[PDB]
RNA sequence: AAUAGAUCCGUAACUUCGGGAAAAGGAUUGGCUCUGAGGACAUUAAUGUUAACUCAGAACUGAAACGGACAAGGGGA
RNA sequence: AAAAACCGUAAAUCCUAUCUUUUAAAGGAAGGAGAAGUCGUAACAAGGUUUCCGUAGGUGAACCUGCGGAAGGAUCAU
RNA sequence: CUUUUGAUGUUAGGGUAUUGGCCUAACAUGGCUAUGACGGGUAACGGGGAAUUAGAGUUCGAUUCCGGAGAGGGAGCCUGAGAAAUAGCUACCACAUCUAAGGAAGGCAGCAGGCGCGUAAAUUACCCAAUUCUAAAGAAGAGAGGUAGUGACAAGAAAUAACAAUGCAAGGUUUGUAUUGGAAUGGUGGGAAUUUAAAACCUUCCCAGAGUAACAAUUGGAGGGCAAGUCUGGUGCCAGCAGCCGCGGUAAUUCCAGCUCCAAUAGCGUAUAUUAAAAUUGUUGCAGUUAAAACGCUCGUAGUUGAAUUUCAAAGAAUCAUUCUUUUUAAAAUCCGAUUUUGUUACUUUGAGUAAAUUAGAGUGUUCAAAGCAAACAGUUAAAGCAUUGUGUUUGAAUACUAUAGCAUGGAAUAACAAAAUUGAACAAGCUAAAAUUUUUUGUUCUUAUUUUGGCUUAGUUACGAUUAAUAGGAGUAGCUUGGGGACAUUCGUAUUCAGAUGUCAGAGGUGAAAUUCUUAGAUUUUCUGGAGACGAACAACUGCGAAAGCAUUUGUCUAAAAUACUUCCAUUAAUCAAGAACGAAAGUUAAGGGAGUGAAGACGAUCAGAUACCGUCGUAAUCUUAACCAUAAACUAUGCCGACUAGGUGUUGGAUGAAGUGCUUCCUUCAGUACCUUAUGAGAAAUCAAAGUCUUUGGGUUCUGGGGCGAGUAUUCGCGCAAGCGAGAAAGUUAAAAGAAUUGACGGAAGGGCACCACCAGGCGUGGAGCUUGCGGCUUAAUUU
């Protein structure tokens, strides 16, 4: 035999038997249950506005040794307590303490990023100017 | 096998002469008269034809007369209405929850029972599906003590 | 249980081909596994075969060439269209140049070949190549 | 002081599965005029004689009232 | 024509009950992560009492002990 | 679950445009459900379709078309052919406008537009010219619709040069390459033709109009994956980078910069989701001894799957040597030696209906392409065709798909079901009951009967009518068969222990030592007697039996099982199985009894730094029996069950067969168990495996289980339980490994060997004992340089 149903008219037991084991992968469970809207901040948006709430250093892992720079937001769609890492360089000192930065995913979906611990998000613009134009050259203006 | 482990083959094979063997110039009107007046004095049809072959030295039956001794026995009417193997398997049942009754610690012959008893309801339900036994019968385990009329 | 009495002919002939053992002998024969066997003898991958009939449901003994590499059932016995015989041949046979898949048609015991040059495809019941 | 009879409905936690329980909490109830159901007894499948109060339903009716007096649990955490 | 009554359709409000979702909380008890913290040495070697299982009791902790198992043993063996 | 309150049906009615529990009355108790009813969820309008696709598949579809629904939420209603209409009305709820305060008026999920919400989406523009609708129907309207505006949503085409000479490099006078220096051309500005409802855009024409063609291309990278620098400065575990592995502590190929290079290119990154990758959801097509994973075991219903057997065959024309086409050959009804149908379904073949858009696809130079469904041809202005002079001609807008279900249809194979015997037929003859025909009593009218045929009963005649008996199954029968299978009763043995007695006298137990403990009242020891509970050694095995757990004293009874033998019977009765059921070590629980030995707890004595442990003395529960629970074990061969096939040898258990050492015993063959050894051009990652083989040459049947690790067998709910707990059983969060097998090394209070006075043994001389010199540490060191 083979370990599974055979028969010509067996199509129920195999149908079943997908439907009840596809619920056992971590990517199937995690694509279809409800509860991805309820945990994640970002209720499924790609991108989430939310205000600064104060400037905090993180540790890196052990094998690392690094004050990584990220900020503590609160978001606006229901006011959720997140923390997102602020990339480039010097861009920590370069946003303010009450301003308003849009957040995106670290691009690990719900996963910690590199020596980066519990940090799942990145913020891209702060008062609607973007970082990268802000840092990488000054091509877009300064701070508003 | 049914229950159990073991293949078993040891059984019987007919010989490759399907026809009356040259030597037996027995006729088969008395071999079916003899076989009425066995059944009439009283036996199984197995042991019917077990005696027949060892006593009268007359094998397979189906190639003296062209029919199966159940047959002629039926056609004649005085077949008994609980086949063979059915009232074997409801006897051996019986005895063993008789037996039970007195000695309620003997967990195997518990298991026996049961495996005894899920036979008989197969077998039953084959034989009902069959017209031959009744489409009431049921074998309760209460009356098969005088069930076996 | 025996099920499929094709299915264990073609086992057995297809270990004693792998032993080549130039004869093997099939015991439940049938009409179906009869047929089977003088489709893939007019194809040519075995020698005559000679059905021995005791009144038991007899048996076959069969003479091999070393020839054939594969013979095999397909079960369940599905039924194939016209259509998708070209869709089952790529996935099963090794080449379209060669190989047989055998069906069961309205019109008898056949390969997909002359399954197609007559139409009217069937259910599937082997292969052999 | 608050209902409290009866009928119909509904009844939680907990539980030793027996209870809790009339839990809690709702509705109805008179009078009148009717309708339906529930038995016994003799004659040649059918026709007559005759009894009990007990339920159910419908109209109508009244200063929306009817367990009209009497009698008659307050519940819950 | 107003107006009224009665069946019917029936919004809406309130009471009660149940269900669903979210959420506060003294206290309790976990898990994960961090650091060079304290205490011991449980396992890996026969890990220094072979290890492990089920069950039961005990102890600061790893753990110990009883009963019955397994070798994944340290024995394929007079 | 539904069913008082219509649930299912009947009867009657009412109501409707019509049928209908649609509603009413009476009556009945029905209707649906593990093939998932009834519920719950959906970030669910359905479909045509979309993305990804080798084939399967997976995901999406608010959104051009079709169908449905709604107009803030409900309900009600008028007109009307058509509405339960909402730019119609009425009321309530929530909002909200004007008010002179009395009262009025509202519904952008129509087009614009505003606020709010947000990561997230355009103009309060023009026009009815095209498409089409309404009307009293050319002529009016239409935020339908069309046009333009915003528009890096997507999609297509396509600039940022090209060329000649020297100089340079390469080559036998050929390529690439810094100077010159003239051509070409858009972008852009202007005018126009044209287009258009008007305008704009495109196209076309004319003026201007490129050398640093300043008319300048960017985005992201350069350790690996992965194309491209160990180039130069800065920083120096900081800053930072880094999807992952990792980089960063003075040479940073990885950070921050410059140069250079790479990739894509008017596009290039980032986030989230999704598809392939993923054979990591596996029907095709996974894995389950050890990596995650065979239920403890067996029975068992649903489900899935199921031995063989009924008409085989023969003869003829045509390409290449074959291949391909045609005819008949049993039986019953149809046609005067001939005329013609002979289960059901699945399945398969053909058709019919297949809306378009989309898709595939035929044709067609939109300048190509995306497209679109058009178009093509002669014609400085006329031949030809046809019409009895004028009238352009030729066309294309195909075809396929449109479930799996439904309609029709050819069908031989494969599958099912039907019919088939303690009987069931058919035919012939006679008998009986109706029909057809004919004759016909008889005054707008009454008989009747005759002959043939469809049905009942009764003698006889048919080839009268039943497939094997599966190395499937079940039953049976036989053996001075087998077995530690089970239950009950019964018997024995020794040790231990208790009590009594017995003799003797200093110890006895125990440990690596010891101690606790017993002991002049006589311990330990010797011998005897009686009792008690337990256990059943040695025999005893890589042996037997059992579904597993498990089962070893004798005998008896009861009970079952298996193998073997069978020319005994039945004839598919079978395999595996969610649910469900029986059994289920030990421990534990309940209640009686038992209670020697051992002994979780506990108490001591030791060891140790500590020792609540290992060791020792004692010792409660338990262990045992009975009657109930519990339902779990590394319940393990870590290997589900049934079936087929594939190889030698050594055994061994139980039968059967044949022959021969001596009525007795061995050998041969064989069945069924049960191990082991070798072998694999078998498998596997390997250890290893005769199954874990016959697997990318993947399909015999079937059940269960698994999908990185931790969280966690946790939380919560349910069922079970007296309880302990058992069965079912998440999520958040966290994490780049965890895990399997094997190799080398290292290590071991592991085993076995070997060597050495930096080891020992025969030994001797010494140091450390004293005083002194000297080095180091340390002691306050401007410094006691290090």
């Amino acid at each position: 035999g083979s370990g599974k149903p055979s028969g010509l008219r067996a199509a129920r037991k195999l149908r079943i038997r997908r439907r009840t084991q596809r619920w056992a992968d971590k990517s199937y469970k995690k694509s279809h249950l409800g509860t991805r809207w309820k945990s994640n901040p970002f209720r499924g948006s790609s991108h989430a506005k939310g205000i600064v709430v104060e400037k905090v250093a993180i540790e890196a892992k052990q094998p690392n040794s690094a004050y990584r720079k990220c900020v503590r937001v609160q978001l606006i769609k229901n006011g959720k307590k997140i923390t997102a890492f602020v990339p480039g360089d010097g861009c920590l000192n370069f946003i303010d303490e009450n301003d308003e930065v849009l957040v995106s995913g670290f691009g690990r979906s719900g996963h910690s990023v590199g020596d980066l611990p519990g940090v799942k998000f990145k913020v891209v613009k702060v008062a609607r100017v973007s970082l990268l134009a802000l840092f990488k050259e000054k091509k877009e203006k300064p701070r508003s | 096998r049914m229950y159990g482990k073991g293949k078993g083959i040891s059984s019987s094979t007919l010989p490759y002469k399907r026809k009356q063997p040259s030597w037996l110039k027995q006729k088969p009107s008395e071999i079916e008269d003899a076989i009425i007046k066995l059944a009439k004095k009283g036996q199984t049809p197995s042991q019917i034809g077990a005696t027949l072959r060892d006593n009268y030295g007359i094998p397979q039956v189906k190639s003296v007369t062209g029919n199966k001794i159940l047959r002629i026995l039926r056609a004649q009417g005085i077949a008994t209405t609980i086949p063979e193997d059915l009232y074997f398997l409801i006897k051996k049942a019986v005895s063993m929850r008789k037996h039970l009754e007195k000695n309620k610690k003997d967990k195997d012959c518990k298991f026996r029972l049961i495996l005894t008893e899920s036979k008989i309801h197969r077998i039953s339900r084959y034989y009902k599906r069959k017209k031959l036994l009744p489409s009431n019968w049921k074998y309760q385990s209460s009356t098969a003590s005088a069930l076996i009329a | 249980v025996r099920m499929s009495v094709l299915a264990d002919c073609l086992k057995t002939i297809n270990n004693a081909e792998k032993r080549g053992r130039r004869q093997v002998l099939i015991r439940p024969s049938s009409k179906v596994v009869i047929k089977f066997l003088q489709y893939m003898q007019k194809k040519g991958y075995i020698g005559s075969f000679e059905i021995v009939d005791d009144h038991r449901s007899g048996k076959i003994v069969v003479n091999l060439l070393g020839r054939i590499n594969k013979c095999a059932v397909i079960s369940p016995r599905y039924d194939v269209k016209l259509d998708e015989i070209e869709k089952i041949i790529t996935s099963i046979l090794p080449s379209r140049l060669f190989g047989h898949l055998i069906l069961t048609t309205p019109y008898g015991i056949m390969d997909h070949e002359e399954a197609r040059r007559k139409h009217t495809g069937g259910k599937v019941l082997g292969f052999f190549f």
